[PDB]
RNA sequence: GGUUUGGCACCUCGAUGUCGGCUCAUCGCAUCCUGGGGCUGUAGUCGGUCCCAAGGGUUGGGCUGUUCGCCCAUUAAAGCGGUACGCGAGCUGGGUUCAGAACGUCGUGAGACGUUCGGUCCCUAUCCGUCGUGGGCGUAGGAAAUUUGAGAGGAGCUGUCCUUAGUACGAGAGGACCGGGAUGGACAUACCUCUGGUGUACCAGUUGUCGUGCCAACGGCAUAGCUGGGUAGCUAUGUGUGGACGGGAUAAGUGCUGAAAGCAUCUAAGCAUGAAGCCCCCCUCAAGAUGAGAUUUCCCAACUUCGGUUAUAAGAUCCCUCAAAGAUGAUGAGGUUAAUAGGUUCGAGGUGGAAGCAUGGUGACAUGUGGAGCUGACGAAUACUAAUCGAUCGAAGACUUAAU
């Protein structure tokens, strides 16, 4: 980039997260602060949008909760996502995909490879 | 972002369908709301065999909605649904279950039911 | 108490230690000299004078505003200094600067929570009535009063226009400042202070960076 | 909308200082020996002398 | 958007498609000023197809030229996609970029129009 | 008082052409809200009256062409009036007042006064006014920067919740003043990292039909042919900031000492206190402020009797390559001592697996070589191309009087 805006956010780049690319179906754990505890609650679901940008790309993963759909948006560097694991893996010829915005519970569905 | 007569679900079992709304509480010239704040509904779609019927003005608060909130560690939440509960004269809801994931912004200390009768949030 | 000169870089984020996001302005800072302390023993007020990246000395064919002049050669010469380009002056200081050049430390904000950024202003240049000054329009549909001011005045018991309606004309380039902007994280070997916030300027700007008066 | 008056002699000779045309900015073309605008080059006989042209 | 000349962005990317297979083949033309400081953007991105010598490289330049013909090879014909890669693309094989130059003539009569005469270096 | 309905017929019948709401104002105090007091049939919360007070604020809809009005949900409050019942060379034409038609009614008759359906809204801004932005000359020599601020603009609003305190005051119910903190509403300004919008020389899929001789690959035309994403820029619904706290003089009022008038008495002599208001504080323009200021710095001779010149100096400019600036001129980054554009080689972002061949299959198509190829505006690098050769303007420092 500027390579001045480059040299002072290395540190807040954080890496050590692993690979993926939209149409992954991933399982995130968050830390929120919601109780007696300072819990870690997990969440699951498909991968939207994008990992670019620079030290500010975001990623969005979507899921069916219970009837009622439901979308979370996450800066990639934040020190609130404990870690990031795979489940499965798909191919789905986009790079945004914005079509599960409609369909219902059987064409929402995503091959494997 | 809710309006000045935008419809809304009504996401219990209080005997009531889509409301409209008629007027955002709060200051005053306001024009839009978001989750967790109170409105002053009317019913213009009723289940019948419920304790609310059709054309009666009631309060709600927004529970979910199709625009979200932005957290403090800059996460998003996106629904896909607009929804309320309508509420009585003093804090909690006149209904008895909720059905749908309602949001984790709701409560401050201030609703602790509607988040104490749901199905996650 | 002073302040510094400042180059408009760009904007990124960093994170705060609780968990929070700062969207911050990385405002770089390089070779700052005092080059004069105008005092009260000389005729005036009390202040000191900085200058900001450098230029070249001199030339025989000095053709634009790269190199530096005669006139303002001399006048960075008695402060034993390069000459400086753009050249500010900040009063409400302290006479702890020397009269000869001394640089200007970027090690001076490192907590210092009250900053006044003094940028000019992006400079649009599109004109209107209505994105100048944040009018209404009239109905696109039913009516005709599609974009345009309105009555410029009352009637003909007043028969002239008040001096300072709201008319077209060139939007943008008065310079603003934005009050009470807070400080994130000074650096050495860069000498790039982050300010959080926007700032009022385009990139490659000029900024004044200095401690808030409220 | 028209005017009200007639605009005199005075008023329109003044409207008009400002109208004119300006010189061209010519220059000596140094190897055919004429006159030639600048950045061009010779109508004649004549190179561009920073291009041969 | 590089920059407009006052055709309707359907005109102008098939306007400068005849600029440019008319300039391999003349080695010169008389223009315009502003119809010569954008054909210097596009002759010298199809001479560096020309340095290569592909295959996809032979297709993807012919989408940028017309299809005319040459006849004095000594009566050989000459396509002007083969007089590039050729005896274009062998002159300048040692130059890395600035293929071009624009000499200006003069105003022409009638018009005003500040005319240039542009011409492979 | 001069807003209503009127009285007079003075100005305009060779035109002064008439209601309400949009757009944008601006002023008055006889004040709806907030600020400060005085009585109270004021216990406390709420109120009622009256005096000082114009600094800001003053909602969103249903029914009516509506003026009034009535109602619904709020809110700190939903103030009353003037400006040709503000504003039609800014908009609306529903209305009132044109030709057609119908009812009720009056007329023997042509037709008429309460409702009804339809019914052309013209103009290229000369002068004053206003909003922007440049030339000329002036400030006693000619130039490059930095600034004092005479004056004049901008801003000014306020809810709720916790705590002092369930204390003070009260038969209970109910429940504070003055203080001290957090968090929102509307409005103003700045900016594009974040969610989103546009993105018409970018990337991909696909229908029709002509062309490149044909299969394969691609170009034209159909709103940009349509559909899915989209970098820079420009933006708001997005993200940050603001009205802070002071100081001096006062209004209504509360005062202290004190006589005229042995007492009493806020006053006539002398003194304190007192408001969102007044003058500063904060932000912006500003020496054409002809009263034309101030501080640093640069250039300083050869002439002639022409009593004053002609040129150069320091400095800017025409001309060309451009944007962080732009209607044009201006401002700003550059002109071979050169990185200002174009190309070029490297990336970041964007699309999402190019062609050719190799394998699988009857064919549609699928896998592998390969996170591949193509890539307009953002970041670096290197003089290969164009910023060539040159030209025009621009000082010699007047006089009088007290100081040295």
């Amino acid at each position: 980039n500027h390579k001045l805006i480059e040299a002072v956010t290395k540190s807040q780049l954080r890496t050590d997260l692993p690979s993926f690319r939209p149409g992954d179906t991933l399982r995130v754990h968050v830390r929120i602060i919601e109780g007696t505890r300072e819990r870690i609650q997990v969440f699951e679901g498909v991968v939207i949008k994008r990992r670019g940008g620079g030290v500010s790309e975001t990623f969005t993963v979507r899921k069916i909760s219970s009837g009622v759909g439901v979308e979370r948006t996450f800066p990639l560097h934040t020190p609130k996502i404990e870690k990031i694991e795979v489940k499965r893996r798909g191919k789905v010829r986009r790079a945004k995909l914005y079509y599960l915005r409609s369909l219902r519970g059987k064409a929402a569905r995503i091959q494997e490879i | 972002m809710i309006q000045q007569e935008t419809r809304l679900k009504v996401a219990d079992n209080s005997g009531a369908r889509e409301v409209l709304t008629i007027k955002v509480l709060g200051g005053s010239g306001r024009k839009t709301a978001n989750i967790g704040d109170v409105i002053v509904c009317t019913v213009k779609n009723a289940t019948p065999g419920g304790v609310v019927k059709k054309g009666d003005v009631v309060k709600a608060v927004i529970v979910r909605t199709k625009s979200g909130v932005r957290r403090n560690d800059g996460s998003y939440i996106k629904f896909d649904e607009n929804a309320c509960v309508i509420i009585r004269d003093d804090k909690g809801p006149r209904g008895t279950r909720i059905f749908g994931p309602v949001a984790r912004e709701l409560r401050e200390g201030n609703f602790m039911k509607i988040v104490s009768l749901a199905p996650e949030v | 108490t002073k302040g510094i000169l400042g180059r408009k870089i760009g904007m990124t984020q960093v994170f705060g230690e609780n968990g929070e996001l700062i969207p911050v302005t990385v405002v770089e800072a390089k070779e700052n000299v005092v080059l004069q302390k105008k005092t009260v023993e000389v005729d005036g007020y009390n202040a000191i004078q900085v200058g900001f990246e450098d230029k070249k000395a001199y030339k025989k064919d000095a053709k634009s505003n790269k190199y530096a002049n005669k006139p303002a050669e001399g006048h960075a010469k008695k402060a034993d200094a390069a000459p400086k380009r753009f050249i500010r002056e900040f009063r409400n200081v302290d006479v702890d600067a020397y009269e000869v050049g001394q640089e200007v430390s970027v090690d001076t904000f490192v907590a210092g929570d009250v900053i006044d950024v003094t940028g000019v202003s992006k400079g649009k240049g599109f004109q209107g009535a209505i994105k100048r000054h944040g009018q209404s329009r009239g109905p696109m549909s039913h009516g005709h009063f599609h974009r345009a001011p309105g009555s410029v005045g009352m009637a003909s018991d007043a028969s002239r226009v008040f001096k300072g309606q709201k008319m077209p004309g060139r939007m943008g380039g008065n310079t603003v400042t934005v009050q009470n902007l807070e400080v994130v994280q000074v650096d050495t070997e860069n000498k790039v202070i982050l300010v959080k916030g926007n700032v009022p300027g385009p990139k490659k700007g000029l900024v004044e960076i200095r401690t808030s008066i409220k | 909308a028209v005017p009200k008056r007639r605009t005199s002699k005075t008023r329109k000779n003044k409207r008009r200082t400002h109208f004119k045309i300006s010189v061209p900015g010519m220059t000596e073309c140094p190897n055919c020996g004429e006159y030639k605008l600048s950045h061009r080059v010779c109508k004649n006989c004549g190179s561009y002398n920073g291009e041969e042209v | 958007g590089y920059r407009k000349l006052g055709r309707t962005s359907d005109q102008r990317k098939a306007m400068l498609r005849d600029l440019a297979t008319s300039l391999i083949i003349s080695e010169r033309i008389e223009t315009t000023e502003a119809r010569a400081k954008e054909v210097r953007s596009v002759v010298e991105k199809l001479i560096t197809l020309g340095k290569k010598g592909d295959l996809a490289s032979r297709r993807n330049a012919a989408k940028t030229l017309r299809n005319v013909e040459i006849l004095n090879e000594d009566e050989t014909t000459q396509t002007a996609l083969q007089k590039l890669f050729g005896e274009i693309a062998e002159r300048y094989t040692e130059r890395q970029g600035g293929y071009t130059r624009i000499l200006k003539q003069g105003p022409r009569r009638g018009d005003g129009a500040e005319s240039v005469i542009i011409e492979l270096v």
